[PDB]
RNA sequence: UCUGGUGCCAGCAGCUGCGGUAAUUCCAGCUCCGAGGGCGUAUACUAACAUUGCUGCUGUUAAAACACUUGUAGUCUGCCUAC
RNA sequence: AUCCACUGCAGCGAAGGCGUUCUGCAAGUGCACGUCCGUCGAUCAAGAAUGAGAGUUCGGGGAGCAAAGAUGAUCAGACACCGUCGUAGUCCGGCCACUGUAAACGAUGCCGGCCAGGCCUUGGCAGAGCAAGAAUCCUAGACUCUGUCAGGGCCAACGAGAAAUCCACAGCCUGUGGGUUCAGGGGGGAGUACUGUCGCAAGGCUGAAACUUAAAGGAAUUGACGGAAUGGCACCA
RNA sequence: CACCAUGUUCAA
């Protein structure tokens, strides 16, 4: 019943791989089981884009600076936080967005 | 590179199918007596082929005077006390020694030197077995040395 | 490490029959070879073979022609006197009709049914049918 | 769950149970010599 | 794998020899120990004293008395 | 909701490849015809097959409607589907523009023959 | 393209021209020797195609091929020509 | 196969791959029989051919294409370029 | 195409083939279909070369000529280009031919009611048509497809080097090959070019 | 009453084909037991027999649905033998759709000698192995007096296909029925797949009934 | 799928199981089956058993690849030498 | 103390393991080659050298985190999860400190031969290209294509398998033999007892039996369930 | 992401 034929990770031709640590859970899992999603945000919502740009003086639509925060997540914080959803096994070999 | 690790590399030379290309006018008395030439100055045999085969268009010093290359030299007298192999990982080992009686604390240059120490004993064997070294004969890390 | 060079030529030849190739390369050649390979030619369970000169072991090319299920070689050789040879051919060969165990005697290399003809045991070698 | 079944407590606590067991014996014999 | 090769007969033989004995039948068989703790010290039929008379409550899923004696 | 079953369909649309030429877009009036073409032992059935053949009617007069098969149109597409062109398109373009041929494709007909050909265009990537 | 199953003792020459010095229907030499001249002089070496080492004049000692990893580097204006 | 007087005991002698030498057996729907025509001069088909039996296992591995080709080059149908 | 010269092709046919584009492949390649290109466009397209072309095409019209009773031959072809290419070879050979859809189980399910039990079967693309290979290993039926040269040929028994993409080049090579199969039984002629155009062959959308 | 639906059908019910070697040398599927049935006849050249009918379960909510598994061999003892296996839901419709299959998946039998060829082949002509699932069947050549060496399963099977002799041995499972009796199914299959030097000669083809009837064939459409 | 008694009791039963008031299995009666001047029971060993595997087992997940290299004894070792 | 992002179906190392920059020291693989030797090799009981983390020893260090402990909640209990602290420990050095275990895993011994196709990628070597800053010159370690050797993978035939699945192997296996080492023989008792040996200890290695039991177990299926996900729905919500 | 422990024996 081996599941993945990666067992759950990307480790190949390693021995040994960084433990990094979830972002909210805070637990250690290995740099490559890790689901890691590198997110760009804005500082303002376009719920707030208009009311800020109209008081702004350097800033408009389309130039409001930007958040870059590279999110990782044990399996468990990312199954909960529904980052990752639970596949079929013939869909489970699709790894492309 | 298959003995002492996880190499599966090929990449040897490969001779002709000959055994001279019809030029090379050159014949076996110039070639032994440049041989013996640039064996005087110390250069061992793996050095005397290549330095003969680069600039002066001999490859294969067999197939000009059948003798290798060991053999002109054992004919001649200017052949090593000790074989090239055994004296190459002999210095090998002197060197990876030499290091780590300083960087006593490497520990990988510990396990190429347990590498290194079986290749020359296991070649070493083989050399007695075949009399090019007297029975006596005995890797000694502490004398080793004083052989380079 | 190389041990067997008939072993690997008779491997290979099976391989190739059974991937249906109709002609296989083997590297090297050695007497032991040819000779179980002429065994073969001379029941038909071969074609033509030729071996092509590397001045390093020569190798060999033969031609399939279909009528091969298996070869095998028996390691180690092991010695069979005439009373052996049924439970050599009882336990080997698919049938007592075809197929064939070869066998280095003092006489050479030598078919099973030559061997028992002309009344002499000897070393098992391999087997074809 | 990643495992099948133990057919006891869980494998990594009894073997502590164990080594415990084992040393307590140990303290009871070097009792006695 | 097994070492085949005409020279291995020792090699073979002391492996069957030492691999023999994870045979539980023949481990019993050959290990003198059965004789010496089992009660019919290798023995078909043996002669006892009834001490005791004992009821035996039969194990799931049956719920039986079985009537033994303590010999 | 209000979704048809196949016993609708499927006579809906027999009735409307066998009738076309007699239906309408009138639901009170493509009544009134398959109320004799057919027997529905059903009022009810009758006008839902009626209502949803009146349907399929304003789709084939808004456009093609894709499931049925109107003979006495088909033929025609089928006809001119199927007329003949006094020149072939591929004649009077290897007449007008000749044929656009590369470099190694001019290699290979001249690997095999038909090397020096008539209209080519010597055209290269 | 030609609707025939190249057998192994008769090879194609594209094909084999692509093979390894090894591996090869026969073991042969992936190298050459150069007849190389400089024009500062008119000696005409011999040199290897793939040189190990520095390879200088007989006379002149001016370095003719310089070694890499590969095929050798003959200096600026080397004329080489390729032997039998 | 015959019972040594000469008289064939095995019903139903097989056909074999015409590019293999394989039996097709009772069950191989997968196997084929051909009859590529033969043709005159003038390029009118006389009611001759050429008959090709391939087996599944060949036409499962592919090469029952190469193997056409090798069977009409044999026959001297396919023209080599030259 | 061996001993005879009449069955050579003729200029003429290898313009209108050049000009259909059925020279001409795709960007990939199958180790099969190697033997049949002749080079390569530094844009990656693989030429494959008309004579070979022509010589699976003949030996294809050999096949389909000694086939007698034309009702039991069956085009098929599942994209739209190729539809009224096998749908005229139906008709002017007797041969019979399927729909978009090939409906699962044809060759294989007999209580089925488009059975279609033929004697042999020619196949425009076998990418697309990858079903009646698959009833034809279950049923014993040659396969003759058109292989472009991204074409698995595993049960394709006699593949023929085409473009199978080209809505011009399917017509082309069904005409080639119906007129040769018509050539043949001395029903054409030779030199009399026959009056049915390549024009009817192509395909023309509904509107 | 038997509308024959295929090719093979019709020329059978027609008289065009002789008995089942001129389907077995093309390999044609049947798909209908009225052939071999019209070519060995049921009450006499045609022994069938029922080997097994074990209980299947499907596990459903409120219940489970249980169906039978028959396993039918079928065979007269010159040759031939098939194996059907087939579920319904009852014991009857089972052995009846498993008599059917195991009719249409009748197979010719090779059969050869062990040493001398003196009568009419006796035993296998070589040793032949079946597979299914875990159970490896291997038939041995037996010489003329040592009868059939099989054990229930393969010894009727081995019977119907009318061996004389045979040594077996297997080795999977074989307490399933099922693939016990899929093995030696198969193995007797090999038995004609196996090339011998009595089969290396020349094939010369011949025509294929579709062919050889095809003017026949073209009528009842 | 016999008849009476018993009613998870008595008991049977190598294993699976039978017995809870309609027992095809207990206690019996009748009947029937098997070997037969014999049959059962217990114990040991053999075969079954390719479940000790030389022929001839298995080792990803069922039991089982040493953490990993080295390395002695042991085992095994490339091509060639008469018409 | 630790070296984010870059950081990956990337590389290296016998494995454990290895990530800021400059730098000292020795080393390895691969590749290239008409260089040398000339069988010197494969696998290996005993033996030897490395061996995560925990643990121990001697001397320092102590930010952060944190067994034990303290402590506030939650709870029926809650010296549990949750929260606030907090000691050993984690960090450094040591006769070359000791230990010598891990789901030390690819749960897959090593050497050798053959094994369809397609795709990605690492390092060379070879041959080409419309292919590169400042400029426009000029070359350039960049980029594209092809071949090949070595490496790391992915998906796809035959075959194998109980299947899952494997696929440069878990194929070539009842059509069974290339060579070699280790281990297993129903489940427990038990990796226990005794003994031996190593260690400061913890403990490692070695390693039974009495007795007990008919199943344990593996893969896969159908249903049921879920304080699992998704999507529909009901005033018996 | 408060907390949500349990269900006598054989039988089906
Ligand atoms: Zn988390």
């Amino acid at each position: 019943t081996v599941k993945r034929r990666n067992h759950g990770r990307n480790k190949k031709n390693r021995g040994h791989v960084c433990g990094i640590r979830c972002s909210n859970c805070g637990r250690m899992t290995p740099k490559d089981k890790a689901v890691k999603r590198f997110i760009v945000r804005n500082m303002v919502e376009t719920a707030a884009v208009r009311d800020i740009a109209d008081a702004s003086v350097y800033y408009t639509g389309y130039n409001l600076p930007k958040l870059y925060l590279k999110m990782q997540y044990c399996i468990s914080c990312a199954i909960h936080g529904r980052i990752v959803r639970v596949r079929s096994v013939e869909n489970r070999k699709i790894r492309s967005p | 590179g298959r003995m002492h690790s996880k190499g599966k590399g090929i990449s040897n030379s490969c001779l002709p199918y000959r055994r001279a290309p019809s030029w090379l006018k050159t014949s076996s008395r110039e070639v032994v007596d440049q041989i013996c030439k640039l064996a005087k100055k110390g250069v061992p045999p793996a050095q005397i082929g290549i330095q003969l085969r680069d600039s002066h268009g001999i490859g294969s010093v067999k197939s000009i005077t059948g003798r290798k290359i060991l053999r002109v030299l054992k004919h001649n007298g200017l052949a090593p006390e000790i074989p090239e192999d055994l004296y190459h990982m002999i210095k090998k080992a002197v060197n990876v020694r030499k290091h780590l009686e300083k960087s006593r604390k490497d520990k990988d240059a510990k396990f190429r030197l347990v590498l290194v120490e079986s290749r020359i004993h296991r070649l070493a064997r083989y050399y007695k077995q075949t009399k090019q070294l007297p029975a006596t004969w005995k890797y000694e890390s502490s004398t080793a040395s004083a052989l380079v | 490490v190389r041990q067997s060079t008939l072993a690997d030529c008779l491997k290979c030849i099976s391989n190739a029959e059974k991937r249906g190739k109709r002609q296989v390369l083997v590297r090297p050649c050695s007497k032991t070879i040819l000779r179980f390979l002429r065994v073969m030619q001379k029941h038909g369970y071969i074609g033509d073979f030729e071996v092509v000169d590397n001045h390093r072991g020569n190798k060999i090319v033969i031609e399939l022609n279909g009528r091969l299920n298996k070869c095998g070689v028996i390691s180690p050789r092991y010695d069979i006197s005439l009373p052996q040879m049924e439970k050599w051919i009882t336990s080997l060969l698919p049938s007592r009709q075809f197929g064939f165990i070869v066998l280095t005697t003092s006489h050479g290399i030598m078919d099973h049914e030559e061997a028992r003809k002309k009344h002499t045991g000897g070393k098992i070698l391999g087997f074809f049918y | 769950g990643s495992i099948s079944r133990p057919r006891g407590m869980r494998r990594k606590w009894r073997k502590k149970r164990m080594k415990r067991l084992q040393r307590r014996r140990r303290k009871m014999r070097q009792r006695s010599k | 794998g097994k070492p085949h090769g005409i020279r291995t007969a020792r090699k073979l033989r002391s492996h069957r020899r030492e691999q023999r004995w994870a045979d539980k039948d023949y481990n019993k068989r050959n290990l003198g120990t059965t004789l010496k703790c089992s009660p019919f010290g290798g023995t078909s039929h043996v002669k006892g004293i009834v001490l005791e008379k004992v009821g035996v409550e039969a194990k799931q899923p049956n719920s039986a008395i079985r009537k033994c004696v303590r010999v | 909701g209000r979704v048809r079953t196949k016993t609708v369909k499927r006579a809906s649309k027999v009735i409307i490849e066998k009738y076309f030429q007699k239906l309408t877009q009138d639901f009170q009036t493509n009544k009134k015809v398959i109320c004799e073409i057919a027997i529905v032992p059903s009022t009810r059935l009758r006008n839902k097959i009626a209502g949803f053949t009146t349907k399929l009617m304003k789709r084939i007069a808004r456009g093609p409607v894709r499931g049925i098969s109107l003979k006495l149109q088909e033929e025609e597409r089928e006809k001119r589907m199927d007329f003949a062109p006094e020149v072939s398109q591929v004649d009077q373009q290897i007449m007008d523009q000749g044929v656009e041929v590369d470099e190694d494709t001019l290699a290979m007909l001249a690997a095999m023959d038909m090397a020096n050909i008539s209209h080519l265009k010597k055209v290269q990537v | 393209s030609t609707f025939k199953d190249s057998n192994l003792l008769f090879p194609p020459e594209a094909s084999e021209k692509r093979k390894h010095k090894l591996k090869r229907l026969v073991q042969g030499q992936n190298s050459f020797f150069m007849d190389v001249k400089c024009p500062s002089c008119w000696a005409i070496t011999i040199v290897f195609s793939h040189v190990a080492k520095v390879v200088v004049c007989s006379s002149c000692n001016t370095v003719l091929a310089q070694p890499t990893g590969g095929k050798a580097k003959l200096t600026e204006g080397c004329s080489f020509r390729k032997k039998p | 196969m015959l019972n040594d007087e000469g008289i064939n005991v095995d019903a139903y002698i097989p056909r074999k791959c015409s590019a293999t030498n394989q039996l097709i057996t009772a069950k191989d729907h997968a196997s084929v029989q051909f009859n590529v025509g033969l043709i005159d001069e003038n390029g009118a088909y006389i009611g001759e051919y050429k008959t090709i039996a391939f087996a599944g296992f060949l036409r499962r591995g592919a090469a029952s294409d190469q193997a056409l080709n090798r069977l009409m080059l044999a026959a001297n149908i396919l023209k080599e370029k030259g | 195409s061996k001993g005879r010269p009449i069955l050579d092709p003729t200029e003429d046919d290898i313009r209108k083939l050049l000009a259909c584009k059925v020279h001409l492949g795709t960007k990939n390649l199958v180790k099969q279909m190697e033997r049949y290109v002749y080079a390569r466009r530094k844009d990656g397209i693989h030429v494959l070369d008309l004579h070979m072309t022509w010589q699976k095409l003949v030996l294809a019209a050999r096949v389909l000529v000694a086939i007698e009773n034309p009702a039991d031959v069956c085009a098929i072809s599942a994209r739209p280009y190729g539809q009224r290419a096998i749908l005229k070879f139906s008709q002017y050979t007797g041969a019979q031919y399927v729909a978009s859809r090939f409906t699962p189980g044809a060759l294989t399910n007999q209580i089925q009611d488009t059975f279609m039990q033929p004697r042999i079967l020619l196949i425009t693309d076998p990418r697309t048509d990858h079903q009646a290979i698959t009833e034809s290993a279950y049923g014993n039926v040659p396969v003759i497809a058109f292989c472009d040269t991204d074409s698995p040929l595993v049960y394709v028994d006699l593949a023929i080097p085409c473009n199978n993409r080209g809505q011009k080049a399917i017509g082309m090579l069904y005409w080639m090959l119906t007129r040769e199969i018509l050539r043949m039984r001395g029903t054409c002629p030779r030199a009399v070019p026959w009056e049915i155009k390549v024009d009817l062959f192509f395909y023309r959308d509904p509107e | 009453e038997w509308i024959p639906v295929t090719k093979l059908g019709r020329l059978v019910k027609e008289a065009k084909l002789r008995k089942l070697e001129e389907i077995y040398l093309f390999s044609l599927p049947v798909k209908e037991y009225q052939i071999v049935d019209e070519f060995l006849p049921s009450p006499g050249k045609l022994k069938d027999e029922v080997m097994k009918i074990s209980p299947v379960q499907k596990q459903t909510k409120a219940g489970q649905r249980t169906r039978f598994k028959a396993y039918v061999v079928v065979g007269d003892c010159d040759g031939h033998v098939g194996l059907g296996v087939r579920c319904s839901k009852e014991v009857a419709t089972a052995i009846r759709a498993s008599i059917q299959a195991a009719k249409v998946a009748v197979i010719p039998v090779r059969r050869g000698y062990w040493g001398n060829k003196i009568g009419l082949p006796h035993t296998v002509p070589c040793k032949v192995t079946g597979k299914c699932g875990s159970c490896r069947v291997r038939l041995v050549p037996a010489p003329r007096g040592a009868g059939i060496v099989a054990a229930g399963v393969p010894k009727k099977l081995l019977q119907f296909a009318g061996v004389e002799d045979c040594f077996t041995q297997s080795i999977g499972q074989t307490r399933t029925l099922g693939n016990f009796v899929k093995a030696t199914f198969a193995a007797l299959s090999k038995t004609y797949g196996f090339l011998t030097p009595d089969l290396w000669p020349e094939t010369h083809f011949v025509k294929d009934p579709y062919q050889e009837h095809t003017d026949f064939l073209s009528q009842g459409l």
